[PDB]
This record gives C-alpha cells, sequence and structure tokens, in this order.
C-alpha cells in the first residue's frame, strides 16, 4: 500500500493528455491533471464532451 | 485552472515565451537542487504526505509561483550562456 | 423519494421494470497502458 | 416582499413559496420583481466568480437560462473576469445546474 | 477511528465547520438533519408587528417621509434584537422623531434587557416637517412565518409583518469523497453556516446537535335533577346555578342553608315545599 | 408554546417487522428523523453472513457435483439466503458442518445443529441430491457490517475452500411515512411512522436501537472545535536486535520491564543497562 502513496506523491502537479479520435481539432487532445482513482475505467469532466 | 494564468500571460507578448521561461527555470530549479529559489520559506509551495507538509517536489509550479512573484528576470540575450551557468554553479553548486 | 434527503422529487417520474443486457463489451478487456515493452524489427516503433 | 434574497429564500426553504413563483425581492438597493430561483442563479454567478457587481451586469434576469443566455455568459465572463475565475463559473454552473436538474422531476 | 472535527469562524456572522473522514454515506446523513434543524429550530427574535400614526395600511405612503411603509417595514425587517432574559418572550419598541432627520436604529426608546445588535441599521429618512411615531412588536419564536400566518394585532391600524425568527440566515452543506490510505470511499463534511451575528454559528450548531440528540431520545418510552323536576324558572335557575343540581342536595341544604341562598326567600320556600309535597 | 415528548407506540409482527411510531412532532421533523435512521438501517447495521464454503472433492466454484443437480455457483447462491443467528454476543464466527446422501432434498435444517446459532430459515432449499450423491460441505458464517465482496476478505479456511460473497446486512427493508396530526391547538403536526423489515436474525426494534445509537455516537463528535518503537530510537544495535526479538518494540513496553524483568531476558546484562540508562537520560 505505501507505494500507492509513492504513486499519489510522483504524479503531483503534473498533468496528462487526453486523445479521443477522431481527432479533428486541437481540442481533440486536452491536458489534466489526474486525480488517482479506483477502478479501470479513465472519468472524463463534462463541459469538454462538446469539443471532444 | 492555473492560479494567475491571466497575468502571467499579460507578463509576455507570446505565451510560448511564457512556456519557454517557466520550463527553463524549472531546469534551473531541478539542476541546483531549489536552493537558488527567489521565494520565502513561507512562500514556499507545499504538498500534503502522509507525514505531513513537505516542499512540493513539481518545479514548474515553483518556477510558475516564482514568475507571479516578479523577482525574476527574463528576456533574450541579458547573459552568455557559459558564463550564467558558472556563475550560478559558483553561487548554487551542485 | 431521494434517498439522501429523505425529500421526494418535486415532480411525478416514470418508474417501472425495464430489460437491459449487458454486452460484450468490458472495462476489464479494454483496459491497457505500457511504460517500455517490445518494438518492431525494421521500424523500431513500439508494437500495436 | 422580502427585504434580502436569504429571507425568500429561507421562505422557500420553509415551502411558504416555489422557486418558479413570481415574487417581490429586495436586491442590490433596488425593488425587483422576480423568482427566488433567477436571484439564486445571480448568487451562483456572485459567489462563483466573487464578484457581486460585475455578476449582477452580466445576468440576463428578466429571462429563463437557457443555452444562448448562458453562452453569452460564459464569453462576457471570460472577457471581463479572465480564465480562471471564468473556469470557478463554469464548474459552479455545471454543480448547480446538475444538482438543480435532478431534483427537478 | 475517532473523526477530526476543525472549526474556522470569521466573527459571529460567519462560520465554516469541517469533519473528517467519515463512514460512507453519512456525510449527508449527519448533513441534512443539521440543514434543516438551523434553519426551523434555532431561537431567535423577530418583528411581528408595525404600528404608525397616519398610516391605514401596508401600502400606504407617509408625507414628509421618502421611504414609503412597504421600505420602512422592510428595513424593520432586518433589525436583530437580542434578549438578555431568557424568560422574556416579547417587548414592544417605541420611536417618536421628527424634523429633517435619518433615523437608525439607536433612535428606538432603550428597554431593560434589550441589546440592539445593529444600532447602524437605516429605517427612514426624515425631511423639513416630516413626523414619524410608529410602535414595533419584537416577539420570541422559531423559524419563518409569514405575516398572514400569526395575524397578530396589538392594536387597531396595525400590520402584520412577515417575521424571521431564526438569527441563521442561511446553511449549506458539501459532502466530499477522501481517504484513509487503503480506503478511498470515506466522506468529508463540510458546513457553511451563516447567522446575523445575535447568535454565534457555532452555538447556532451546537443548539442544532443538542436539539436533533434530544429529539433521539425520545425513542426511549414505548336523588332527581332538579333541571327536571319541573319547578318554577326561578327555582331553576337560582338552585341550579347555587352549587346543586338535585332532591339531595335541597334535602342536605339545612335551614340555615337552604334559606341562606340569596336567591331563595320565600316565594321560593313555597315552590320548594310544593315539591316536597308531591315526592314526599 | 414548546412542544413536550412526543408517544412512542411499538407494533411488531414476529422478528420479521417492526413498526414505531412518534407522535406528535413538529413540522418537518417526519423525515428529519425518519430519514437518517432508513440510512443508517440500510447501511450500518451489524448481521451474519456466508464468508467461506468448502465442498469434499470440490476444487473451485466453477465446478461440478457428481449425483448433484444444482452446480456449484448455484449451491453458495442459495447458501447467500442463510439467515444465521448468533445467541451469544461474543461470537463472531461459526463453522456449519453438513452431511446428506441419497434421494433427497437438502435444506437448513440438516445443518448440524451448533450451540448458540439458530437457523431462522430452515426451510431454505440448497441442493437437489440423487442416489449415490454425496454432499458433505463446511461454510464458514462471520459477523461483520455492510456488504463486502469475496474478492475483498479472501477468507479460506483450507486450500479447497471458496470464498462467498458476504451481505452482512439483516435488515431487508427500510421506510418510513410521515402523516398529519394535531394537539389541539396546534395543527400541521407530524407523525412518524417507522416500518422496518429484517431477515429475522435481528429484531427491527434491535435493529432501530442500533440505529438510534449509531446516530447519536456520530452526533458526539461535533464536540470539539479546531510511546516510540526502540527500533527507531537509535539505541546499541545488540539492543535493537534482543529487545526487539525478546517480545517487545517500544519505550513503554521497556518501562513496563521491572528489575526482575529486564536483568532476566538472556540477551541484556550490563552494557545493555548502560545504553538503556542512557537513553532514559536522553527522555526521561
Amino acid at each position: 500500500d505505501e507505494v500507492w502513496d509513492a504513486l499519489e506523491e510522483v504524479i503531483h502537479g503534473k498533468v496528462v493528455l487526453l486523445n479521443r479520435a477522431p481527432t479533428l481539432h486541437r481540442l481533440g487532445i486536452q491536458a489534466f491533471q489526474p486525480v488517482l482513482v479506483e477502478g479501470q475505467s479513465i472519468q472524463l469532466h463534462p463541459l469538454v464532451c462538446e469539443a471532444f | 485552472a492555473e492560479p494567475g494564468i491571466d497575468k502571467l500571460f499579460g507578463m509576455v507578448d507570446s505565451k510560448y515565451r511564457l512556456t519557454v521561461v517557466v520550463a527553463k527555470r524549472a531546469q534551473q530549479l531541478l539542476r541546483h537542487g531549489f536552493k537558488n529559489t527567489v521565494l520565502e520559506p513561507e512562500e514556499r509551495p507545499k504538498m500534503q504526505t502522509l507525514e505531513g507538509l513537505f516542499d512540493d517536489p513539481n518545479a514548474v509550479t515553483w518556477a510558475m509561483k516564482e514568475l507571479l512573484t516578479g523577482r525574476l528576470v527574463f528576456g533574450e540575450n541579458l547573459v552568455p550562456e557559459d558564463r550564467l551557468q558558472k556563475e550560478m554553479e559558483r553561487l548554487y553548486p551542485v | 423519494y431521494d434517498g439522501r434527503t429523505g425529500e421526494p422529487i418535486e415532480g411525478p417520474i416514470v418508474v417501472g421494470q425495464m430489460f437491459i443486457m449487458k454486452l460484450y463489451h468490458m472495462v476489464e478487456d479494454k483496459m491497457h497502458a505500457r511504460s517500455t515493452g517490445p518494438y518492431s524489427l525494421i521500424t523500431q516503433q513500439p508494437l500495436g | 416582499v422580502f427585504a434580502n434574497p436569504d429571507e425568500a429564500l429561507l421562505a422557500v426553504a420553509h415551502g411558504i413559496v416555489d422557486l418558479q413563483d413570481v415574487v417581490t425581492v429586495r436586491y442590490m438597493g433596488k425593488r425587483l420583481e422576480t423568482s427566488p430561483g433567477r436571484i439564486l442563479f445571480a448568487r451562483i454567478v456572485a459567489e462563483a466568480v466573487e464578484d457581486e457587481k460585475v455578476a449582477w451586469e452580466l445576468i440576463q434576469l428578466d429571462v429563463p437560462q437557457e443555452k444562448n443566455s448562458l453562452k453569452d455568459l460564459v464569453y462576457q465572463a471570460f472577457l471581463r473576469l479572465g480564465m480562471e475565475k471564468t473556469a470557478r463559473l463554469l464548474d459552479a454552473l455545471k454543480y448547480y445546474g446538475f444538482t438543480f436538474s435532478t431534483t427537478s422531476g | 477511528k475517532a473523526p477530526v472535527f476543525t472549526v474556522r469562524t470569521q466573527g459571529r456572522e460567519y462560520g465554516e465547520f469541517v469533519l473528517e473522514p467519515l463512514e460512507r454515506g453519512f456525510g449527508v446523513t449527519l448533513g441534512n438533519p443539521l440543514r434543516r434543524i438551523l434553519l426551523s429550530s434555532i431561537p431567535g427574535t423577530a418583528v411581528t408587528s408595525v404600528y404608525i400614526e397616519d398610516v391605514l395600511h401596508e401600502f400606504s405612503t407617509i408625507p414628509g417621509v421618502k421611504e414609503d411603509v412597504v421600505e420602512i417595514i422592510l428595513n424593520l425587517k432586518e433589525l436583530v434584537v437580542r434578549f438578555l432574559n431568557p424568560s422574556l418572550q416579547t417587548v414592544t419598541l417605541l420611536l417618536k422623531a421628527e424634523g429633517p432627520k435619518e433615523v437608525k436604529a439607536r433612535d428606538f426608546l432603550p428597554v431593560a434587557d434589550v441589546e440592539i445588535m445593529n444600532p447602524d441599521l437605516h429605517i427612514a429618512t426624515l425631511e423639513e416637517g416630516g413626523r414619524l411615531n410608529m410602535e414595533v412588536r419584537v416577539d420570541r419564536g422559531v423559524g419563518y412565518v409569514p405575516a398572514e400566518k400569526h395575524g397578530i394585532k396589538d392594536r387597531i391600524n396595525a400590520i402584520p409583518v412577515d417575521a424571521v425568527f431564526s438569527p441563521v440566515r442561511r446553511v449549506a452543506f458539501q459532502v466530499e469523497d477522501t481517504r484513509l490510505g487503503q480506503r478511498t470511499d470515506l466522506d468529508k463534511l463540510t458546513l457553511r453556516i451563516w447567522t446575523d451575528g445575535s447568535v454565534t454559528p457555532l452555538e447556532a450548531l451546537n443548539q442544532a446537535v443538542e436539539i436533533l440528540r434530544e429529539h433521539l431520545t425520545y425513542f426511549s418510552n414505548p336523588d332527581l335533577p332538579l333541571e327536571e323536576l319541573g319547578l318554577s324558572t326561578r327555582v331553576l335557575h337560582s338552585l341550579k346555578e347555587e352549587g346543586i343540581e338535585s332532591v339531595r342536595a335541597l334535602l342536605a341544604l339545612n335551614l340555615k342553608d337552604l334559606k341562606n341562598i340569596p336567591g331563595i326567600g320565600e316565594r321560593s320556600l313555597e315552590e320548594i315545599k310544593e315539591a316536597l309535597e308531591k315526592k314526599g
């Protein structure tokens, strides 16, 4: 369980890029600050759903 | 949204220049181990661990806040690269 | 009734029995990630 | 006739009036005829952007909020208050929008 | 484990109260009842009625005074009154002013054990030749009671006022996810409380939880009548209202009792005797 | 004008169902009391559930038993419906044994009786057995709260034992009704009626009491506003190893070690007592 805490420490302040095909415009890729969650699914913010 | 992003965009004629300044400053901080910071002990960015408040590992955050303070000077042809690097290594060894 | 508050929903709501199927597309099968790994022979680029 | 928004919404909380009911409410020195709901929307914006006067300027209170009015709101907020504040306002609009959408029936 | 309770307050008007960590679902389980109680059941004071000398009704307008009756009542609704005496349930404030003056809350005639929390509160602007004479009724109560509901009038021409008793102006609560290392589904509760300053947010909260607990405690314990005799009317009324209603009691009435009755004399004694001749 | 303590009425049918009335209450308090109790009753009420299953000559859940109609998955599914009542409050786990054969339909009664263990639903079907069919199994039932999936607890009494999804909550259903009532002068008053359906292991009144107790205990949390390991002490290495492996790992325990305890340790003598004393000189 300590390695998960370590992983929380690692990703601190860093962001990841989300992409959805087809990528029609530059907002087809966006940057998000990741919040670690249980489960195998990626969680996306509602407001960006239109751009993607 | 990143804190004071509009004001940061204010400081530059081009957003990409802001990005370059932030990135390079972050490289300086990483290289010299944060001991060359312009921040004050109470201005230092913090991170909550299980233990408690610790220094923020992220150098980009540091660089952006430092830039927001105004104590940093950025531009083109301010100083030869070698001289800068050596003076920095003299003031803050590795 | 809203289970959180206990107060009812401000309007009447359609409730009934529906037939719903679970499809063959499941996250467990589709979740994947890679740091480093196998590369291609000629291109030396990562595999698919 | 309500002296302030807090009174109107306190009345709504006790089921005296609904959010869609037209009522006389005194807000920012002027006597207005509107629903507690729209006042609530104005407070949502106000707290979201942390500027009450500018928020009051942006909102169209005499009309029901829809896609176009809200889009105009977002744009004006972007022009006046900048990126960060508009983002906060967006999150607020999302939160309260959903919250009311579920209980709406 | 035992959750931490943190309190951050700004003056007497506003407060934030954080409770974490809590078991899943308990955020709203605690959050909802407290919100309901704080808005409804927290004791306070409010202006319930107003009498103005030359004002006939609520929609009238006062000569010499800028504000209409509606605006004046509205300002009086903003009046925060603190009772020092716990047993004191009602006070009548008197106000008399004239001339070119701006009337504040201080101008109200001082009453013992009654403290005005907002003496800077504006009521009405008076001009040259303007005369304002009014009496405001302050009561102790709970929650929000509209004027139409209580309908209390101390005198004629009195205008009933919507009563906002609750010193608590606003209650909001946010519940967000939190983690204890291995478990991530824990609840974090954040309570935001706005008050008028008469009662403190922490005090109000404490009263609310105390009320709720007190409510939780409630689950613990799971020879015939003269009126019919047909005697004289005077006999009926007198004898009846004289504490007796039967011939048995009439029998109990001795010589210094029957004749002692204010109604009874001889005309009555006659009829009575006749009755005792009919029954024996 | 202050309301007084309301009358509380109780109507129970067996151990499975209950109604609890509180009236009169102030307007709006019907749901104020009624709703949170419902949430707690559904979530936080302690109960019993089958946490493990071992069937003889059965290696896993997807196996099949000769002579038995139902598959192992279906058998475990049937076992999930088993309601087990512990009479002893201190009993946190029990292992039930069952042995049956021949042309018989195995019910819950067939389980070998255990002291302080009552089966509330003995009519529950488990498996249909044929001629030559043999069912010999041990199920482990534990006490717990809420819902713990098989993957979460991973309880195995033995190797071939199959972990079972544990549905601990004894409370099957909770509903509450708020109705109009009057106390002579005041109208629009609230009458609260709580209806509770349980599996019989815990009584509706007991469940309600536990719920109210939980709510109260949680309400207490609004009260307050706002001993080190020897291994870390930095003591001598010999001290570390000896003291540690000697059944203690802290200065509290070192303090507990009296004169006829510390000096009794095989490793400890005088060289150790020195360092120890120094440590007690650094902290006091």
